[PDB]
């Protein structure tokens, strides 16, 4: 079980990496 | 008993991680909505 | 009279303490572990007000769960005096009072608990209560319980040295430390660094502190007060070695982020030992603080001692440290003041290099009350060799020559100095901006 | 704050009452010991 | 007690029972006076170095010791592996499992980093790690957590021991559904 | 236990032969250096090295004690410093750790600052004030033992050369004597490297009158030995200049780097 917690983990973080680098690249366009 | 402790030490890990990046992640949302 | 003044008194105090575990609630909620550290601000006021009669209602209400560490806590409370008007202080209401207490909150209840058997002169049970604490906090994990562990283990720290048992614990503490920097905690690793080198120093084990200095890294996040414990340390265990110089550096970096207000104590035992190292040091430190309120009785054996080092009097010399010498050595400066007292001699010759652009070495002998110019020319060639003067002895004239200046500006060094301040400013607004949190949906 | 208690402040048992208690500069050269300054020109003067 | 330098010093002499009591001593006595010990850990490693030496495991395990507690964990990994049997993985001790946990992520980078190579040049894998990490196997599975052996197997890519704990199973379609499940869940390599 | 009273009486036995065999006049430095050799093996079953306080038999301690002491003695007498050095490893923490009950030795202070002189003499003088640390304040102004490390080394600092030179004539105890040498030379390659960093041109009137040597020749070996011109006679360069750096080239690429970072960080989301 704890190893389905640990993979879900990873993969919530692999999603919330995208999501920064997205709002990053939103915001620098909002800008311009 | 097996091998827990280190599932709940990497797991604390990706958790204190995860934590630090939500939060900057909902700053980040904020700038942007404003 | 008082005693209805000092009722209001408990009653608003243990509307307080509820303040605090909320607060510590909040922080265990909401993933914030620094929202404990407001938490642990106030604790110095808490414990210089603290009752017996808050103490009970506290552990009373709080302690709903009735659980060993009530019958452990209890006992030692005194009763209250035949309390007729109790209103029966009940912090935790319906659920709160079922559900078992938070591991925050009850950390932070056996801190206030070992606070108040420490400011009374009962240090067998406080003790006691400590390793019961220490014990639970160990068997536990948990990050705000980790941060009130810091202050846990200076309490544990603060109580072992009252019972004079210091170096029993020397193990606890390396084990502790070592759980610490495998776990990526930054202000529990300060707090055990800074406790181990206090334990050593209680014992001038001084090779021992110096390896572990050396090898261990201060986490670079870390308070104004841990980073001025680590720095005051390391400035002592220099100071006790021969590398005078950086000592002195980290001394003023140390006296330059204390507290502003609190720590008169901390400000002498700093400024006492930047006195000796400067004047081991050939210079002279200034005398504006030795006038200052905060340190003006505390240091008038040092201000004869400069008066004494400047006009170099041997007679003057013994005669201050003989009458003010027990003094000296409860300080913890003897050894120094002592390696002083054969170098009066290095403050007349840097005197004479900054005087004289150049001197023949018979006036040198004629100006330091010498024998023979040969004992001088030696100082002189041991002095250049140390570092402290800028010169060239040149005998087949007989005199010592002081060297030019040189220009500082056109080399590169103004580029690398600015370039450094400039990086700092960048990441203090790096940080700045992200301390940011936009909560209103919250 | 974070008092720092564990380190002792200085003990009040003598406390002697401020000597003179003057405030207006200090400064490290008045304690040295000169000779009156016109005496010293005079003991020049009349040794040229 | 303190200064703990000459249970140090008396490690040059070549006097091969002075030796022992001084390295059975430095272990008793590491976990205070580790730092003192690592910057004499020059000889503890030339110690371990010469074969002569019968009690080469013991001061296998010293320098493990010390050089865990430093920080460098590489080194410490090498030699705990060179530390041989008394790597007793049966210890409650903070060492013994930081140190095992760190084996089966390395031993997990490597698996993965040597699927996706050629049989020409797979990246060799050092045998003491392969018995520590079997053995956590052996553990996990005598434990009865047939989750964690599992999961341990297929971040390991090891599909023999996956295969082993599937098969020796009470809940047999039970944990066949689970192994499905994760099949079609968040594991992406195809 | 029996057997633990058997190996006593035998180490004790032991200790006795050695102690006839020291105190005669004239040792004889070999079949003493092999009784220390087995001796080395027989303090191992007597909790050589206890860990803890734990105050066991005071005996064992004792012997312990004196063997070092001795061992010590011999080391130095002996004139090998590996010896002297791995002796008073254990040595200091048998004197230190466990004399909270054990009583103290008669040639405690004597071997201590026989420790000191040679930490001295080795250019050590870091090691050799975290030691004076250690004892307490009494018998560092009043043991004469004590006093001449302390004040040889006060004699130093001052950089009072003559009188340290001078001062060999008067010695508490006629062991350090070996040590007074390696102290001498020590500091006459610490007075060379004074010169040498100082002074422009040699001269400090003729070498051999600061050098302290009875022969004039006595120094051309140690000339040699540095890295000195060897001019005229007693006119050695030492090189002062240290080559007066004064090229510079604009280093650029740092520069440029430093730069385009200052306008990333600049310009990045943070």
């Amino acid at each position: 079980d704890l190893y389905s917690r640990y993979k879900k983990l990873q993969q919530e973080l692999e999603f919330l990496e995208v999501q920064e680098e997205y709002i990053k690249d939103e915001q620098k366009n909002l800008k311009k | 008993s097996g091998l827990r402790q280190y599932y709940l030490s990497k797991i604390e890990e990706l958790q204190l991680i995860v934590n630090d990046k939500s939060q900057n992640l909902r700053r980040l949302q904020a700038q942007r909505n404003e | 009279a008082a005693e209805h003044s000092q009722r209001e008194l408990d009653t608003v105090t243990l509307e307080d303490i509820k303040e605090h575990v909320k607060q510590l609630e909040k922080a265990v909620s909401g993933k914030e572990p620094r929202f404990v550290l407001r938490a642990l601000r106030m604790l110095p006021s808490t414990s210089r007000r603290l009752n017996h009669y808050v103490l009970y209602k506290a552990v009373q209400g709080f302690f709903t769960s009735n659980n060993a560490t009530r019958d452990f806590l209890l006992p030692f409370l005194e009763e209250p005096m035949d309390t007729e008007a109790d209103l029966q202080f009940r912090p935790r209401t319906g659920k709160a009072a079922s559900t078992p207490l938070l591991p925050e909150v009850e950390a932070y209840l056996q801190l206030l608990v070992v606070i108040f058997m420490m400011n009374s002169k009962r240090y067998k049970e406080a003790q006691k209560i400590s390793d019961d604490l220490m014990q639970k906090i160990s068997t536990q994990n948990r990050r705000a319980l980790d941060l009130v562990a810091a202050k846990c283990y200076y309490y544990h720290a603060r109580v072992y040295e009252f019972l004079d048992k210091l170096d029993v614990v020397r193990s606890f503490l390396h084990a502790r430390l070592r759980t610490a920097t495998l776990r990526h905690d930054a202000d529990g690793q300060a707090t055990l660094l800074n406790l181990l080198l206090r334990n050593y120093l209680h014992y001038s084990l001084y090779d021992q502190a110096e390896k572990l200095v050396s090898k261990s890294v201060f986490p670079e996040q870390a308070n104004n007060n841990e980073w001025a414990r680590y720095l005051y340390y390391t400035g002592r265990i220099k100071a006790i070695q021969l590398e005078y110089s950086e000592a002195r550096r980290t001394m003023t970096n140390a006296l330059r982020k204390a507290p502003q207000h609190t720590a008169v104590g901390f400000k002498q035992t700093v400024h006492k030992l930047l006195i000796v190292v400067e004047l081991l040091l050939g210079e002279i430190p200034d005398r504006l603080q030795f006038r200052q309120p905060s340190l003006k009785r505390s240091l008038m054996p040092y201000f004869l001692l400069t008066q004494a080092v400047r006009t170099g009097n041997l007679a003057k010399f013994n005669q201050v440290l003989d009458q003010f010498g027990e003094k000296f050595q409860a300080d913890g400066t003897y050894t120094l003041i002592i390696r002083l007292r054969h170098n009066v001699i290095k403050t007349g010759v840097r005197m004479i290099s900054l005087s004289y652009s150049r001197i023949s070495l018979a006036d040198i002998a004629q100006k330091l009350q010498l024998d023979s110019p040969e004992d001088a020319e030696f100082i002189v060639a041991k002095a250049i060799r140390d570092g402290v003067i800028e010169a060239s002895i040149n005998h087949e004239k007989g005199y010592v020559q002081s060297k030019e200046m040189i220009d500082i500006y056109s080399t590169r060094e103004p580029q690398l100095a600015f370039h450094q301040r400039i990086s700092f400013c960048l990441d203090i607004h790096n940080m700045s901006v992200k301390a940011m949190r936009f909560p209103p949906k919250s | 704050d974070d008092e720092f208690e564990e380190f002792p402040a200085e003990d009040w048992a003598g406390l002697d009452e401020d000597e003179d208690a003057h405030v207006w500069e200090d400064n490290w050269d008045d304690d040295n010991v000169e000779d009156d300054f016109s005496n010293q020109l005079r003991a020049e003067l009349e040794k040229h | 007690i303190t200064s703990a330098a000459g249970i140090i010093s008396l490690l040059d002499e070549d006097e091969p029972q002075l030796k022992e009591f001084a390295l059975h001593k430095l272990n008793a006595v590491v976990n205070d006076f580790w730092a003192e010990i690592s910057e004499s850990v020059d000889k503890i490693e030339v110690l371990y170095e010469d074969e002569g030496f019968r009690s080469r495991q013991f001061a296998a395990l010293v320098a493990s010791k010390v050089f865990y507690h430093l920080g460098a964990f590489e080194e410490s990994l090498n030699y705990a592996l060179g530390a041989g049997d008394l790597f007793n993985v049966n210890d409650n001790s903070e060492y013994v499992e930081t140190i095992i946990a760190k084996c089966i992520d390395h031993y997990t980078k490597q698996c993965v980093e040597n699927a996706d190579l050629p049989e020409g040049e797979k990246k060799p894998i050092d045998q003491r790690l392969e018995g520590i990490v079997n053995k956590m196997f052996q553990r996990c599975l005598d434990d009865h957590k047939y989750k964690q052996a599992i999961g341990i197997a297929l971040e390991t890519r090891r599909l023999d021991v996956f295969e082993k704990t599937i098969l020796e199973s009470n809940d047999v379609p039970g944990m066949l559904a689970y192994s499905l499940k994760l099949c079609m869940s968040l594991m992406q390599n195809k | 236990a029996a057997t633990s009273g058997a190996v006593l009486q035998a180490a004790t036995g032991m200790y006795e032969q050695l102690k006839g065999e020291w105190n005669r006049k004239s040792p004889n430095l070999s079949k003493c250096g092999e009784e220390l050799g087995r001796l080395k093996l027989v303090l191992l079953e007597l909790n050589f090295l206890p860990t803890t306080g734990t105050k066991l038999t005071k005996q064992q301690l004792i012997l312990a004690r004196d063997i070092l002491e001795i061992g010590a003695q011999w080391s130095i007498l002996r004139k090998d410093i590996p010896s002297f050095e791995r002796y008073m490893a254990q040595l200091k923490c048998y004197y230190f750790d466990y004399k909270e009950q054990l009583p103290e030795s008669a040639y405690m202070h004597q071997l201590l600052g026989l420790n000191l002189l040679f930490l001295l003499s080795q250019n050590r003088v870091a090691e050799f004030h975290t030691e004076l640390e250690r004892l307490p304040a009494k018998d560092i102004q009043t043991n004469v033992y004590i006093k001449h490390p302390v004040s040889l080394e006060q004699y130093l600092m001052e950089g009072s050369y003559n009188k340290v030179f001078l001062a060999k004539g008067n010695i508490p105890a006629e062991s350090y004597t070996f040590f007074i040498d390696i102290l001498l030379d020590t500091i006459r390659d610490e007075i060379a490297g004074c010169i040498e960093k100082a002074y422009e041109k040699i001269l400090f009137t003729e070498a051999t009158r600061i050098l302290f040597f009875n022969t004039p020749k006595k120094m051309t070996d140690y000339a040699k030995k540095r890295g000195w011109v060897l001019g005229p006679n007693n006119y050695y360069s030492f090189a002062s200049q240290q080559q007066k750096p004064e090229d510079t080239t604009i280093p650029s690429t740092e520069l440029a780097k430093q730069v385009i970072e200052y306008a990333r960080q600049l310009e990045m989301i943070v």
